[PDB]
């Protein structure tokens, strides 16, 4: 893939 | 609810989002920072009104948040954020909105928020934070 990517922590909230 | 996802940018330079003292968060929107420039995130509103606007203005890049925390809980049979206080290295913004539920909190020992997403309705479902170094 041709897209940076990054650390991402969650969802907190609904399912 | 509408999802919504900002993507991640360089840091961020001020939050506006809206709250109601009885239900939860409501509509939220960021200014992010995009190289050494104001990148204003696209308005991510509530389905409804009635809600207390709030602007948190960060003095970029000199004070940036440390640790998020806030309360998920059940309004009108919807499990939302009814909550969220966002800390910085120099001030403490919030609680904005309700604090009972159940808890979270994102202390930060070594890195940046730097984006979200999540999901608004009547109120905000839910929300992820993008983070690096
Ligand atoms: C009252 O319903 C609306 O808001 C709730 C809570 O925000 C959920 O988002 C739901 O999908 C949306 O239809």
């Amino acid at each position: 893939s041709g897209k940076s990517q990054t650390v991402i922590v969650g969802p907190w909230g609904a399912k | 609810g509408k999802a919504f996802d900002d993507g991640a940018f360089t840091g961020i330079r001020e939050i506006n989002l809206s709250y109601n003292k009885e239900t939860a968060i409501g509509d939220f929107q960021v200014v992010y920072d995009l190289n050494g420039s104001p990148y204003v995130g696209q308005n991510h509103s509530s389905f409804i009104s009635g809600f207390t606007p709030v602007k948190i203005s960060l003095d970029f890049p000199s004070e940036y948040i440390t640790e998020v925390s806030g309360y998920t809980g059940n309004v009108s049979g919807y499990v939302v954020v009814r909550s969220l206080t966002f800390k910085t290295n120099k001030k403490t913004y919030g609680p904005y909105g309700v604090t009972s539920g159940t808890p979270f909190n994102l202390p930060i020992e070594n890195g940046l928020i730097v984006g979200f997403k999540g999901s608004i309705g009547y109120w905000m479902d839910y929300f992820s934070m993008y983070l690096s170094l």
